[PDB]
DNA sequence: TATAATGGGAGCTGTCACGGATGC
DNA sequence: GCATCCGTGAGTCGAG
């Protein structure tokens, strides 16, 4: 987001989950079922 | 509803909404001036709508100055589902949103609704202003690419 | 051992998180038998208790930071120079 | 910038590409008549033919726009990235294209009408299968997506 | 965007540290009635009212500007808490 | 009734 | 104005009565107008016939029934919160076998709700529509086995809750297994129970691939039907003693009992047609001459093995086929519940026959109506198929009545619903609409009956087709089931005709849904009309062929949400269906026969007919609908006017001169405007609010009860403690607000005073009481006040009191007061507008008239739409509607362009040419040449290849106008928009999602009981929900204190929230928050689960969060 | 219905003679752009100024020819001549012909123009041309009073057969940009705030420029007087 | 003190009896007339507390 | 407070997508 | 070792 070193204390996990999850509704039903499969 | 005029960091906030949201602060700033003897008087004064007067609006304007609120549109898919905006009192019951943040909320003008939250303490307000301010996050925490960028009419005109 | 996200979630150390996730009876019984303690390492736990999460402004790293002006700093400096 | 019905420009090339296609169809038909091609073979060949034809008339629309009408609104909005993609624009000025049966199998007879010329009832009803399937997809996938997001959050949250 | 936000993000090793600094400073200013400000009268943030310009009531704005002026010292374990409290109370009554 | 708000 | 119609398609038959599904279903069920001896066996008659006679010995028997007259009329029922219903009386006779004593009596069975004229119901005062249900038709099906490719599954399905499904499958081991109540057992056994012997099955099933040998078992034929029966009873009933008569009774109840196991008449016919046999009863077998006889199982097994072998003339079944799916209408559902209630009544009757005086008993003393009443009432009040009426506009009700739901009892459950169920089947053609459905979870599960579609007596949907003999199209129409439709070759409705003869060599037709090009010699039937393919909503979208199916869906749905406007107009471009919709919804008032109009009043219309009789028609005026929209009729005629049969008298809600009015026709320009229409937002002219376009009346009901308490009575009074005359100004003597007073939030609608709860005064209160020397009053002010954001003018007050004539309330309640408040809503920023083509948006800006883009003659436009909304969505219908709308603007005429047969481009161009003449030639005659700005714009358009270079300015302006574009001046500048813009009249509706309803905010307010968290909902003045995902958001931002505020200070930390509020109003920063109460509740709940939750320190030494209050 | 209106306060912010900002608030609804657009048109188009219409250079046949001994081509010198800001001190003077003669290793600035009666050169340090050893520059430039912008092909004026017509930029105003922001007086939030920005060449100041602009407009309002 | 940990374990019958402020010997909730808690009932003020 | 009376009914049906436990 | 059974999951705010 800031195009620079990550600040210590930034919560990475939630950011990762959100980043993976948001586009998810743009995938169909190899699409979403393949992702869930993985 | 889209404000075109808003700076990236701003949002149109209906007067009545802001009055109710900020109400304790407004009572306090009403006792700070000569508008009311005390808190309870000010509250009883605001209770009825026909008891509302000119000075109280300028008072509210003083109250909210420098402060920000939080706009959130369901579903919140990623971090930017909530963003911090400096409120600007507007006529009408509608919240005005800045165009560039639309893509981030996946919001459009076909009747989407948004929620307003008011951070209370100095800490919460500081977090909102520095960390969550719309103008402060310009890029996708996901792809790294620009998040708030020209779209629709803007790209068209340019 | 490679396990999928759900099992890995349920398999975590914090029983508050696991109990909030899924299979509440199972998690809670296995936690109660072994008399588990939750150290509140993660976010969900402290969220449930309503504490300040261990991230951002609530990270031990940046949260103990102090701020003082030069005037007061020098006054306290003189207070330290006296003793 | 506006949109009139004449702003969707049906290229002449279309007609040519259609007639030629028909001719080829007949050829393939003859190939089925004497037993050179099986049922599934003929089906596949027809599908391929119509796919390539659709592609061709898309390229025809866009070439016509680029050379003859560079400022045509559909073309502008498409190229700038403000609105629309080649397939949609093709449906507007070109042919609508191949359609799917409820089973997922494709009909041998494509809609030859643009939205400009307008569809015929049988064409419309044929397309409604696809529309319904797509809409149901969109409505159903939100839940599973959400579920996935939640699982991910719960596994990564610490 | 908050004025000179880039400089502020430059000052600190982590953005959240900047946040904590500003919040704490703002609480100090609120508690001591702004008397402890490191800003000269001409540097005071101004809210423009119906009558004319006045002092900006917002503590966070002040704290960010003070921070920008480099007139503040931020860090861990500078002074014992009760000592700082008592001293700030001494110089600036409340 | 759902999607982007037909009903 | 002249209405010009287009299209060459001649409709042979008009649209059937649209509510006929509802009205005819229910009428068929009741037979209230049929004399008892003439009643067919159907509906409640059939229910009585099933239940009776009752035995065990006394015998209670059925003769006939009768339905009386409603104790109260419909309107009165609506006002008194009653149910519109008729009494049900039943003639019965008790018979003692031995004594021969016969006692005949008419017993009162309670009440049955009556369907109103429009095909709705009134239940407990509320208008409710019973929605017809789609399900799997009873019968016998054969479907491919998912696991074993070569094999198949046979299924025998009866009516819902009419008994169990049965599965015949050929097992891997070779034996044929039957599944009932989730029990697999060899079919051979049952075949032996039916009385079959090895010889019979050998000669019947022998012709096959030796699957029959799997049905061959020596141990089975080694035991007689009795022994086999007891064997089967031991198999299906573990632990239950295998008595002979109990086994016969159970197996008979499972198979041959009509009172328990019932196929439909549909299941009957279908089984007959499928298996190629003839059924006597509706069961699978019989009990005759002491033994069991087989109607079904052997033909079924035969067909099964015949499908397995590959024998020609045997095929699987499509369960999505509309020949295999049927509709249970209102009558069938109501009858089902009636049958259940009757069964309960019979159980009670037998139970009452066993004990009690055996000499003196009457049908009155045996029969208790309670279970039947509770059954019917349960159905009408609590059934998922009984729905609160959609009253928004008349089209809403009409569409609601035509709804087909796959949900409800015996129906599907979503989240269990797959794609195959939601798909559009090929057999949906002409029957169920391919377009109109929801976008969300319910998509494909809820659908709409097609315009020409009908439901037969068997419950299958049928569509009309014209007979075609030897290329000659007759006027003979035949309604077909999907199964019957599959048998023919059906030509399309747009195919050319000269007279009654087909004029094309190659005609487009359908065979089993598959499109095929045939010769007129081959055409058996032909489509009645394109109209039949879609629903009523979909049929209201002009230029539909130019719209993508999805946006068509959106517009179709959105019309239902159109709010009735005071000025509402019919669309400039209609489909020709605008009138029938109003006529059938019974919104508008019409003339019964030819005659002269005697009187015209705002409240009434008096008419003298040819019969010489004076018929007076009262008008419903400003009634509140279920959705709060104002439904009122206005008279369209005048004194003395001659009127034929069917002429319009009063104009219903959302109706203009008999035409359906869902909105306004406004003059639109499609151009981007300063980012105000950005992303589907809409900009409107203030001239729309000035002339009251898009203005609607809305009525809201407020209700308050004064009851008796153990602390003393509540009472409605004008005497309210601690209130001024200023606050009591608009209150009358009794304490009720006066009619016509303007009420704003905070005002008192109805005064009320309740005796205070027993109150120990806090010391501060006592001291202050001593200081001011005032008695603390015994009663406090509970008065009903206008909620926040509400308010309007008070148009009605209803007061009911216990001890008043005809008035009795629920026990304990002294009096009920109702206040009706009507408000007149103009259009405002945040309100939702939409067209019929699926373009929807919120008004984002209301510009003053001078800012609005205008024509050269000074005419401003009402609405500025964004062009960007068109291409991605692919709905071009709005464009054409706009062009033809421009023509109609300058020619002063409206049009009718039916779907798929309508105004095409050239004709629109001609009309636009004439329009150009009116728009320009006048100007030339007025002595004004071409403007400089028009020159600049013409240079621009010339560069755009829009106009042919070298022509005169007039010629090029005509060239543009023909393309539907005009020169436009920006009102702020006066300079022209560089290009020509598309301008024209468009029909836009105001949807019922209005910002005035949706806006809410709260600082502090009520909290929940157990959770101690803020209540939900605007009505409760509650807070917004901050959920798991919002929490994740805050976490990702790493704002810790904000999150902690949400979790603690803002909600459910008691001490924390109180302290925070006190601090803020004091001017102090908010305190450190403490433990949220809901965690304490969690801890205590876990303790109640016998689990110990200890909050420790790092020393593993307990920390008490309850602060000692929980520890002895 | 009953209306009250306070006379707006005119706010001026000026940096030198080259620039200024002009704020008029509060204004009645719509009146932001009502005053704004006309003044813009009037400022750019009609404000009196001076420009170089024609230029003659010895041994130079046409505009795209090159000058031996000088690095810039004729075109680049014409451009530099377009940026020359010349002020007429005498209101009587409608036109001037400025002569310049130079050679050798020297860079000619606007100072080198031989002074003329009541003619002030605002930008004497402006670069015209650089000459090397053996290079010669003999030129005469025609400066006329006028208004707005006239292309060379439009006036087509020549004193000499080899004289080249130059696009004449008369306007002392380089740019006008105006914006209307919503501001509030007491209860009403829509009241217009007009912010005006004007660029000049220094010959006429922005404040002077705007005052001239409102005068032109006001005089035109008197044209509705006598039929 | 500050809460740094949360422990969960099976509660002993003795611990359960330790938590309890009394035994509920009656199914009763509140009285049909006085609308106040009964004695030894689920809502009894003797055990759980003053209203 | 006493003729004698001695084994209950309703199920409820178009989801997979499975996870680990249990069974020839 | 591989079919089979039982329990537990199946998006968010809004109004209701
Ligand atoms: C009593 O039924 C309730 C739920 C039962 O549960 C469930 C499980 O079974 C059904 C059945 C049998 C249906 O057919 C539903 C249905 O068709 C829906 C939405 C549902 O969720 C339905 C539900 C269920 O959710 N979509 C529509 O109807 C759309 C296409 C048009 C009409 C919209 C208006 C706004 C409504 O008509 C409204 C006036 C009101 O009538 C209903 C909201 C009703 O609420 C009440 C107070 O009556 C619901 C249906
Ligand atoms: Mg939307």
């Amino acid at each position: 987001s800031m195009a620079r070193p990550v600040s210590i204390g930034e919560a990475v996990g939630i950011v990762a989950a959100q980043s993976i999850g948001e586009p998810g509704t743009q995938l169909t039903m190899q699409g979403l079922p393949r992702v869930i499969e993985l | 509803v889209v404000g075109p005029q808003l700076k990236l960091h701003q949002c149109g906030l209906p007067k009545r909404m802001a009055l109710e949201l900020f109400k304790p602060f407004l009572l306090k700033k009403m006792e700070e001036k000569g508008i009311a003897p005390n808190v309870k008087a000010a509250r009883r004064m605001l209770e009825r709508q026909r008891d509302i007067k000119d000075e109280v609006w300028d008072a509210l304007e003083e109250v909210i100055h420098g402060k920000v609120v939080l706009l959130n549109r369901a579903p919140t898919l990623h971090r930017l589902g909530i963003q911090a905006f400096q409120p600007v009192l507007v006529e009408g019951q509608s919240i005005q949103l800045h165009p560039l943040v639309c893509e981030a909320f996946n919001a459009d003008f076909d009747g989407d609704q948004m929620a307003v939250h008011v951070p209370l303490s100095s800490f919460a307000q500081a977090e909102a202003r520095i960390q969550m301010l719309s103008a402060h996050n310009l890029l996708s925490p996901a792809s790294g690419e620009p998040l708030a960028k020209p779209s629709r009419d803007i790209i068209l005109g340019l | 051992l490679l396990m999928g996200v759900t099992k890995s979630a349920l398999s975590t150390k914090s029983w508050l998180s696991a109990a909030s996730f899924q299979n509440t009876t199972h998690v809670l019984t296995e936690a109660a038998i072994a008399g588990k303690k939750d150290e509140l390492i993660g976010l969900k736990e402290n969220v449930i208790l309503g504490r300040l999460i261990p991230a951002g402004t609530g990270s031990d790293f940046v949260r103990f930071t102090q701020v003082v002006d030069q005037k007061t700093l020098k006054a306290i400096e003189e207070a330290r120079k006296e003793a | 910038i506006t949109i009139g019905i004449d702003d969707a420009v049906i290229p002449e090339e279309k007609k040519q590409y259609l007639e030629e296609a028909d001719r080829k169809l007949l050829q393939i038909e003859q190939a089925y008549e004497m037993g050179f091609l099986t049922d599934r073979e003929r089906y596949d060949q027809i599908l391929q033919l119509w796919t390539e034809t659709t592609e061709k008339v898309t390229q025809a629309v866009f070439k016509n726009f680029e050379e003859n009408y560079p400022f045509n609104p559909l073309y502008v909005m498409a190229q700038s990235g403000a609105r629309g993609n080649p397939q949609q624009i093709r449906q507007l000025c070109g042919l609508r294209g191949l359609m799917q049966k409820p089973s997922g199998e494709t009909f041998e007879v494509p809609v030859r009408s643009s939205f400009r010329e307008g569809l015929t009832v049988l064409e419309y009803f044929i397309s409604s299968h696809g529309a319904r399937k797509g809409g149901a997809d969109t409505a159903l996938r939100t839940a599973d997506s959400g579920y996935l997001t939640r699982k991910l959050v719960d596994v990564t949250h610490e | 965007a908050e004025p000179g936000i880039d400089k502020l993000f430059g000052m600190v090793d982590s953005k959240y540290r900047l946040t904590v600094v500003v919040a704490k400073r703002a609480q100090q200013l609120l508690r001591h009635g702004f008397k402890n400000t490191v800003l000269e009268p001409e540097e005071r943030p101004k809210m423009q009212t119906l009558e004319g310009l006045f002092d900006d009531p917002n503590a966070v704005t002040w704290a960010m500007k003070e921070l920008l002026t480099g007139r503040l010292v931020f860090g861990e374990n500078l002074v014992p808490e009760d000592r700082l409290q008592k001293e700030m109370e001494r110089l600036y009554p409340v | 009734a759902x999607x982007x708000x037909x009903g | 104005m002249e209405i010009k119609r287009f299209g060459r398609i001649r409709e042979v038959i008009p649209l059937p009565p649209l509510t006929e599904i509802q009205v005819e279903s229910y009428r068929r069920a009741l037979q209230a107008d049929v004399p008892p001896e003439k009643r067919e066996n159907v509906g409640i008659q059939a229910a009585f016939r099933e239940t009776f006679p009752i035995e065990e010995g006394l015998v209670l028997d059925f003769l006939e029934y009768r339905l009386g007259e409603p104790p109260f009329p419909q309107d009165e029922c609506r006002e008194k919160d009653l149910t519109y219903q008729a009494p049900l009386y039943a003639r019965l006779q008790l018979i003692h076998k031995d004594t021969g004593l016969i006692k005949e009596d008419e017993v009162f069975l309670g009440h049955i709700p009556l369907m109103t004229e429009d095909g709705s119901f009134i239940i407990n005062g509320a208008d409710r529509v019973i929605v017809s249900q789609i399900h799997r038709s009873p019968g016998v099906y054969f479907t491919p086995d998912p696991a074993r490719p070569g094999r198949y599954i046979a299924s025998i399905i009866p009516l819902p809750k009419r008994g169990p499904w049965i599965d015949l499958e050929v097992e891997p081991n070779g034996v044929v297994s039957m599944k009932v109540n989730k029990r697999k057992f060899p079919l051979v056994l049952l075949l032996r129970v039916l009385g079959y012997d090895q010889e019979t099955l050998a000669r019947e099933l022998g012709a096959y691939g030796e699957l029959v040998q799997g049905l061959m078992d020596e141990s089975v034929f080694a035991m007689r039907p009795e022994e086999a029966l007891i064997r089967l009873f031991t198999l299906l009933r573990p632990g239950d003693p295998p008595k002979r008569d109990k086994a016969v009774a159970y197996v008979y109840g499972l198979i041959a009992d009509p009172r328990r196991y019932d196929l439909g008449e549909a299941g009957r016919y279908k089984a007959e047609e499928k298996l190629g046999i003839r059924l006597s009863g509706r069961t699978l077998a019989r009990f005759e001459d002491g033994e069991f006889k087989d109607e079904v199982f052997l033909p079924t097994l035969r067909y099964l093995f015949a499908l397995t072998a590959g024998v020609p003339g045997h095929e699987v079944d499509d369960i999505d086929h509309l020949g295999n799916r049927r509709i249970r209408t209102v009558g069938e559902l109501m009858t089902d519940q009636f049958r259940v209630g009757l069964a309960r009544l019979a159980r009670g009757v037998r139970e009452r026959m066993l004990m009690g005086s055996e000499d003196s008993l009457t049908p009155a003393k045996l029969v208790n109506s309670r279970p039947l009443e509770a059954a019917i009432r349960e159905f009408f009040s609590r059934s998922q198929l009984s729905q609160f009426k959609d009253e928004t506009n008349p089209l809403s009700s009409l569409r609601h009545k035509r709804r087909i739901s796959a949900l409800g009892p015996g129906g599907l459950t979503r989240e269990r619903a797959g794609f195959d169920v939601r798909d559009v089947h090929r057999t949906h053609y002409g029957r169920i609409c391919p377009v109109e459905t929801p976008e969300g979870a319910n998509i494909g599960l809820i659908t709409s009956l097609a315009a020409y579609a009908r439901v037969d007596e068997l419950g299958f949907i049928r569509t009309p087709y014209r007979r075609v003999v030897g290329g000659v199209v007759t006027d003979e129409v035949v309604y077909m089931t999907a199964t019957e439709e599959d048998r023919y070759t059906i030509a399309q409705a747009n195919t050319p005709l000269e007279g009654n003869r087909i004029a094309a060599e190659r005609v487009v037709a359908r065979r089993k849904g598959e499109p095929v090009i045939v010769s007129p010699e081959e055409v058996e039937f032909m489509d009645v009309s394109p109209k039949q393919v879609f629903s009523v909503n979909t049929n209201l979208i002009p230029f539909l062929e130019h719209d993508d199916a999805n946006r068509a869906l959106m517009g179709s749905n959105m019309q239902t949400q159109a709010v009735p406007l005071i000025r509402a107009q019919a669309p400039v471009v209609m489909t020709g269906l605008e009138e029938r919709v109003v006529r059938d919804s019974l919104a508008a008032l019409y003339a019964e026969e030819d005659g002269e109009v005697a009187k015209v009043d705002g409240n009434r219309i008096v008419v003298r007919y040819e019969d010489g009789r004076l018929v007076e028609y009262p008008l419903r005026r400003f009634y509140r609908s279920n959705q709060g929209t104002a439904l009122d009729q206005r008279p369209r005629v005048v004194v003395g006017q001659r009127v034929r049969k069917g002429d319009l008298l009063a104009d219903g809600p959302a109706s203009e001169n008999g035409f359906l009015a869902l909105g306004q026709n406004v003059l639109v320009a499609i151009m981007p405007f300063d980012g105000y229409n950005f992303e589907d937002a809409i900009v409107i002219s203030e001239e729309l609010l000035k002339r009251d376009f898009y203005t609607s009346i809305h009525i809201e009901r407020y209700e308050i009860e004064a009851r008796d308490t153990k602390l003393g009575p509540e009472r409605i009074t004008r005497d309210i403690p601690h209130l001024s005359e200023a606050a009591l100004r608009d209150l009358d003597e009794e304490g009720v607000v006066r009619i016509g007073a303007e009420v704003k939030p905070g005002d008192i609608l109805v005064g009320r005073t309740s005796f205070k709860g027993e109150s120990e005064p806090t010391p501060e209160e006592r001291l202050l009481r001593s200081i001011f020397g005032e008695k603390a009053r015994d009663v406090k002010d509970t008065s009903l006040r206008v909620p926040p954001g509400e308010g309007g003018i008070v148009v009605r007050t209803v007061r009911l009191r216990r001890g008043d004539p005809g008035v009795e309330l629920k026990p304990g309640v002294r009096e009920v007061v109702r206040v009706y408040v009507a408000q007149k809503r103009k259009l405002q920023v945040g309100d939702k507008l939409a067209n019929r083509h699926g373009n929807k948006g919120v008004v984002a800006k209301i510009l003053p008239v001078e800012d609005m883009p205008h024509l050269p003659d000074g005419t401003p436009v009402d609405v500025i739409l964004n062009p960007l909304g068109v291409p991605s969505r692919m709905n071009l219908g709005q464009i054409l509607e706009t062009h033809l709308g421009l023509a109609g603007y300058f020619l002063g005429q409206r049009y009718i362009s039916p779907i798929f047969d309508g105004a095409k481009e050239p004709e629109i161009k001609e009309l636009l040419a004439q329009a150009f003449e009116v728009y320009f030639g006048k100007r030339k005659g007025e002595g004004f040449g071409v403007d400089k700005r028009e020159v600049e714009v013409l240079r621009r358009a010339e560069k755009l290849g829009l106009v042919t270079p070298g022509k005169t300015p007039e010629e090029q302006l005509k060239e543009l106008f023909l393309q539907g574009k005009v020169v436009l001046y920006d009102g702020r500048t006066g300079e022209p928009i560089e290009g020509p813009i598309v301008v024209g009249q468009m029909f836009i509706m105001k949807l019922y999602h209005m910002v005035e309803d949706k806006m809410h905010a709260r600082s502090t307010g009520p909290y929940s009981l157990i959770t101690q968290q803020p209540l939900g909902g605007k009505a409760q003045f509650g807070g917004q929900r901050f959920g798991e995902m919002e929490v994740w958001a805050l976490e990702a931002y790493g704002a810790a204190h904000t999150l902690q505020e949400m979790l603690t200070l803002k909600s459910d930390d008691i001490e924390g929230r109180n302290a925070a509020y006190e601090a803020i109003i004091k001017g102090e920063d908010v305190p450190e928050p403490s433990v949220p109460e809901s965690f304490r509740v969690l801890v205590k709940e876990l303790q109640a689960l016998a689990l110990d939750v200890q909050t420790l320190d790092e020393k593993d030494n307990p920390v008490d969060i309850f602060e000692g209050l929980a520890s002895k | 219905l009953d209306s009250k209106l306070k006379a707006p306060v005119f706010t001026v912010r000026t940096q030198g003679r080259e620039y200024g900002e002009f704020v008029l608030e509060p204004l009645e609804r719509g009146f932001g752009v009502t005053l704004g657009n006309p003044l813009r048109r009037i400022l750019l188009s009609s404000i009196p100024g001076t420009a170089v219409t024609s230029v003659y250079i010895e041994d130079v046949l046409h505009e795209f020819s090159t000058i031996p001994g000088v690095k810039e081509d004729v075109v680049e010198i014409i451009l530099n001549l377009k940026e020359l800001v010349v002020r007429f001190l005498n209101p009587s003077l409608q036109t001037v012909t400025l002569l310049l003669k130079a050679e050798g290793p020297k860079e000619v600035k606007a100072r080198d123009f031989l002074p003329v009666a009541d003619v002030e050169i605002m930008n004497p340090d402006l670069h015209i041309a650089t000459l090397e050893e053996g290079g010669r520059l003999n030129m005469e430039v025609r400066v006329d009073r006028g208004v707005g912008y006239v292309p060379a092909e439009k006036h087509g004026i020549k004193d000499r057969i080899n004289a080249i017509p130059v696009d004449a930029v008369f306007s002392p105003v380089r740019r006008v940009a105006f914006q209307v922001e919503d501001t509030r007086l007491g209860q009403r939030t829509d009241l217009d705030k007009l912010t005006l920005r004007i660029w000049t060449d220094g010959s006429v100041t922005p404040l002077e420029a705007l005052n001239q602009a409102v005068e032109i407009l006001r005089e035109h309002l008197t044209y509705f007087s006598n039929p | 003190k500050e809460v740094r940990k949360v422990r969960i374990a099976l509660a002993s019958p003795e611990k359960i009896r330790s938590w309890s402020y009394g035994e509920v010997e009656k199914p009763e909730t509140i009285n049909y007339r006085t609308l106040k808690p009964e004695r030894d009932g689920l809502f009894d003020e003797r055990i759980f507390g003053p209203i």
